[PDB]
RNA sequence: CCCACCCAUACCCCGCCCUCAGGGUAGAAACGAUGCCCUGAGGAGUAGGCGGCCGUGGAGGUCAGUGACGAAGCCUAGGGCG
RNA sequence: GGGACCGAGGACCGCGCUCUGCAAGGAUGCUGGCGUAAUGGUCACCAGCGACCCGUCUUGAAACACGGACCAAGGAGUCAAGGUUUUGCGCGAGUGUUUGGGUGUAAAACCCGCACGCGUAAGGUGAGAGCUUCGGCGCAUCAUCGACC
RNA sequence: GAGACCGAUAGCGCACAAGUAGAGUGAUCGAAAGAUGAAAAGCACUUUGAAAAGAGGGUUAAAUAGCACGUGAAAUUGUUGAAAGGGAAGCGCUUGUGACCAGACUUGCGCCCGGCGGAUCAUCCGGUGUUCUCACCGGUGCACUCCGCCGGGCUCAGGCCAG
């Protein structure tokens, strides 16, 4: 789609910022993150925080955690690993707890300035059922 | 300055108005253009010798479209500063008074005009 | 305010009614009869309408209308005698040539340049009829007006050149 | 029409009046023709049918648009990796028929020729070997190029 | 932060207080606005470093925002009164809108409204009587 | 007259936009943009002195 | 049987409108980016689906809008735009 | 050689050539009359050609049938309750202030106690978006193999 | 005491001497109908007419507000002006005739000679501001430099139809 049907003056500003990084950049990440940004909320399911600590168990720590949706908080996982996590939105349980374990919250204009290509980033989504 | 600024012809496809079907035999039927219905009518069908349908086929070209024929295009004004307000469009915009404007303030709104270059579309209304 | 107003009040004697009881049909008629006459020759015809020596040539309202041979002054065959019609314009006429004579003007050049007979609201009357109805019996009164008068380059070098030589020769 | 000259004719990519291609003569492509006969009229061209449908009526497919050929480079960006590199070498392939004549032959556009000047015949839905326009004819079809170009 | 250029442009893009609009085009009222035309280029309130220049009584008056004193509008404009020679007044405008990067882009645009209004402050001429025209006008 | 209404807002949208309006009575270009004649007044968040 | 000629909104070439499709546009001299620029194709339409604009009464905001040298309404073989 | 219709774009860039520049990525040069109803436009009328009277109903379609003297004003898919799908928003294992209470510039706005409504209390291979230190890591989910209540 | 209600075919049937006038044996049914003007200053007087009324004259800012009263549409009608019409009119495309009109144009820019009126000419020095290198103000500037005006000449660009 054209234009996004959310009124959100944020996302305008997210979607114009990715609009020029999918174009002049031959990265297939930032075509990725552009095509989430468009699509509706059922389109874009929560992701707990135990999913993508089970997404971390193995080698893939010290990559950036990208989430185009709202990152939740999972009452049953009882240790939460360090990790760096970029989504568009955050609840406060799952923010407070991420920083406690000692990680780093970002949003995603933070990641287009950090990591323009998406290097090194482990791209999640959430159940779709 | 009065001359307008250089543009390409302007050509009008079509002059005439359109006319709804049936307005002239009927004093209840206004001539403003309503588009048929019915299945049997013959200006929905398109026969030939009844009357046109409009469409975007006559759509006036896009560098000429809104201007008068001296080459500039209207813009409303109700007082001194809507003139102001075209200021830097005196090659491409004119300046029409507002038919509730009074006889003081028009020529007010003349005087400023032709120190500001803008033509006016009406300046010889309330004089 | 009258129906012509180019014809100045000062010049012209002028003379009006309202809601007067006579058909508005035959009314039109025996004005335009007289439109347009001088004052003494509508006066004596207006009278002989009365005695039926002269004829209204009826064009308009003359439906199912006998003929006689009186309309051939006018050109028709369907001609009457509005007498009703016939009273009340003299009495108008007379109003106005009154009102010269006050003003005055001289009677003996006054023409009828405006005259004009108009609807007037109408009035109601019922009869009795059968089957559930009640029979309208409406009347149409007219106004009338009139007005008497006293009868009393850019040429182009080719064609300059040729107005010129013809000026010359 | 019926349904199977119907698909012929779009296989054939004659998909309008007065359009025409280019095909490869072999059993399988002579069999389609046989079946659009009432429709069609075809011939073997010359070396100047070739050239004038090429210079005057020559479009190519450039990303599915109709690009004209008034330039030797933008056949070598979209043929030259078959070693066609300018007009030349297009005309040579279309009438000495080579290998790269599928792809050359699909880089041009159906030619939009006109109707012809003189006209066509008194009825022209008959077959030509009964004085109509229809069918196949041997070299008559250059005459028929010349008066539609 | 929250608050930018570009964020101010979505909130008043679509309805501005300056905002006029009819039919053949869309105007601006703003006095940081010239051209007077609504488009972010154009938009001096929107934008962090803009121009805009009003008539005085003999000259120009060229105002221009400064970046560090956004928050004090007392003392957000600089304001320079041009009061001699049309080509002095051209040139230090054009100084003051190409020479450091404080709108290039805007150099054009701030040195033809100069032009407008010194062209408005010249003494007016007479207006040539007009034509009666056809049969019906002059009988 | 049974025609609601009255109508049902989150307390938590509510102070979403108590909150936003009031970052918007900080910011000067929007106070221009709304109609108010902000230009002989110093620092637009406007603090005056409780004792005056 | 032969030659020439007439013309449909059909085919060919050119212009204009609209839609669709494919591209360009920031160490911003930069933009109603909901814009502009380049390229090609397409255009009948009932039931039905989608979108955008016009108009009426009332409300919040705004134009420090218009108005007794005249608001609204009305008439107009007077014009302008679409 | 003789005609007809058109001049589209608007600094340069390209492909080329008959070379002190060219006809090569769209028209310039010279001249005349007029500078006003002259071109242009709007009505009225004549002339050439074209052209059933609208709507409803039936039917494959017509035909029949019904409504229509004219004008002005009024005039017909609305509201509520309960379900359901999609889009936007807030918070998110939670969510819902407005039954009520506390303030108030008083039917607004602001705040909230205890309950209550709805919900909540483990992979491989073919793959597979994406990342890569280019060795491999591989979301969601499908085919299948799975594990459990 | 109020209203994101209705505004004289609406809103209660009733904004008015409305449950009135009127209808029915009766139970009952049940309308239509607001507005001159700020102030009646609601035509003195004259004249014609039997009268109703009309014309002068007068009141008013307005009689284009005459208690048939604010504004005053359409259907329909009259008069005047223009036109058309050998068994329908009305409509579409295209000229023509006649009537009536909107624009456009009226000159601008630059350069060169003269003649006037003035020193906001370049540079430099002091303050101020700002984008920190650009400006403003005061002085210096004194007259081959700068700015206005007038009188000539030249270039370019200027409207409609054409070759």
């Amino acid at each position: 789609r054209k234009a996004p049907k959310s009124d959100n003056v944020y996302l305008k500003l997210l979607v114009k910022l990715y609009r020029f990084l999918a174009r002049r950049t031959e990265a297939p990440f930032n075509k990725v993150v552009l095509r989430r940004l468009f699509m509706s909320r059922i389109n874009r399911p929560p992701v707990s925080l135990s999913r993508i600590a089970r997404n971390l168990k193995n080698g893939n720590e010290k990559k950036t955690v990208v989430v185009v949706a709202t990152v939740t908080d999972d009452n049953r996982l009882l240790q939460v690993p360090k990790m760096e996590v970029a989504a568009l939105r955050f609840t406060a349980k799952a923010r407070a707890r991420i920083e406690a374990a000692g990680g780093r919250t970002l949003t995603l204009d933070q990641l287009a300035l950090e990591k323009p290509t998406g290097a090194n980033t482990l791209l999640l989504r959430g159940p779709k059922n | 300055m009065v001359a307008a600024k250089k543009h390409v012809p302007i050509v009008k496809k079509r002059t005439k108005r359109f006319m709804r079907h049936q307005s002239d035999r009927f004093k209840c039927l206004d001539s403003a253009w309503r588009k048929p219905k019915g299945i049997d009518n013959r200006v929905r069908r398109r026969f030939k010798g009844n009357l046109a349908m409009p469409s975007i086929g006559y759509g006036s070209n896009k560098k000429t479209k809104h201007m008068m024929p001296s080459g500039h295009k209207a813009f409303l004004v109700h007082n001194v500063k809507d003139v102001e307000l075209l200021l830097m469009h005196n090659r491409t915009y004119a300046a029409e008074i507002a038919h509730n404007v009074s006889s003081r303030k028009r020529i007010d709104i003349i005087t400023r005009a032709k120190q500001l270059g803008v033509k006016v579309t009406n300046a010889k209304a309330k004089v | 305010r009258y129906a012509a107003t180019e014809i100045a009040p000062t010049k012209s004697a002028r003379a009006r009614g309202s809601y007067l009881r006579v058909s508005f049909k035959n009314t039109r008629e025996t004005a335009q009869a007289i439109n347009g006459w001088k004052l003494q020759r509508a006066l004596t015809f207006l009278q002989n309408v009365i005695d039926k020596k002269e004829a209204v040539p009826m064009r308009r309202y003359a439906g199912s209308t006998g003929r006689t041979a009186q309309g051939k002054q006018w050109g028709v065959s369907r001609a009457r005698w509005p007498v009703k019609s016939a009273q009340f314009l003299i009495g108008l006429l007379k109003n106005a040539e009154a009102n010269a004579d006050a003003k005055g003007l001289d009677t003996g050049n006054l023409i009828i340049k405006h005259i004009q007979v108009n609807q007037a609201p109408k009035q109601r009357r019922r009869t009795y009829r059968a089957h559930g109805r009640i029979n309208p019996y409406m009347s149409n009164p007219c106004h009338i007006e009139l007005i008497l008068t006293e009868a009393e380059s850019h040429l182009s070098s080719r064609q300059r050149g040729v107005r010129i030589r013809r000026a010359l020769t | 029409i019926p349904p199977k000259p119907r698909k012929i004719l779009q296989l054939l990519r004659l998909r309008q009046i007065n359009n025409g291609v280019f095909v490869k003569v072999t059993k399988a492509t002579a069999e389609m023709i046989k079946i659009v006969e009432p429709w069609v009229a075809y011939g073997y061209p010359n070396l100047k049918s070739v050239r004038e449908l090429i210079y005057k009526r020559g479009y190519g497919k450039v990303n599915g648009q109709r690009i004209p050929l008034t330039d030797n480079a933008i056949i070598e960006e979209n043929l030259g990796k078959y070693g066609i590199i300018c007009i030349e070498d297009l005309i040579h392939e279309i009438f000495t028929v080579g290998p790269n004549f599928k792809q050359a032959a699909n880089f041009l556009w159906p030619f939009k020729l006109s109707n012809p000047n003189g006209g066509f015949r008194p009825r022209k839905f008959k077959h030509f070997i009964e004085g109509g326009d229809l069918g196949n004819r041997e070299e008559h079809i250059n005459a028929l190029i010349r008066a539609m170009n | 932060s929250n608050v930018s250029a570009d964020l101010i442009w979505e909130v008043s893009r679509n309805y501005n207080s300056f905002l006029v609009k009819q039919r053949t085009g869309t105007f601006s009222r703003d006095a940081l606005n010239l051209t007077n035309q609504h488009s972010r280029k154009h938009a001096g309130f929107v934008n962090d470093k803009a121009l805009g220049i009003v008539p005085a009584e003999k000259g120009v008056k060229v105002i221009a925002k400064k970046v560090k004193a956004a928050n004090k509008p007392a003392s957000s404009l600089y304001t320079v009164t041009y009061k001699s020679t049309a080509r002095k007044a051209y040139k230090a405008i054009a100084s003051q809108a190409a020479k450091h990067g404080y709108r290039a882009d805007l150099r054009q645009a701030a040195v033809a409204r100069a032009s407008a209004i010194l062209r408005s402050q010249r003494p007016v001429k007479p207006e040539p009587p007009k034509k009666l025209r056809g049969a019906a006008a002059r009988r | 007259i049974w025609r609601k209404w009255h109508v049902k807002i989150n307390q938590g949208q509510k102070r979403f936009a108590t909150a936003s309006a009031l970052a918007a009575s900080a910011v000067a270009p929007l106070l221009m943009a709304r109609g108010h004649q902000v230009s002989t007044v110093p620092e637009v968040p406007l603090v005056v002195d409780s004792a005056a």
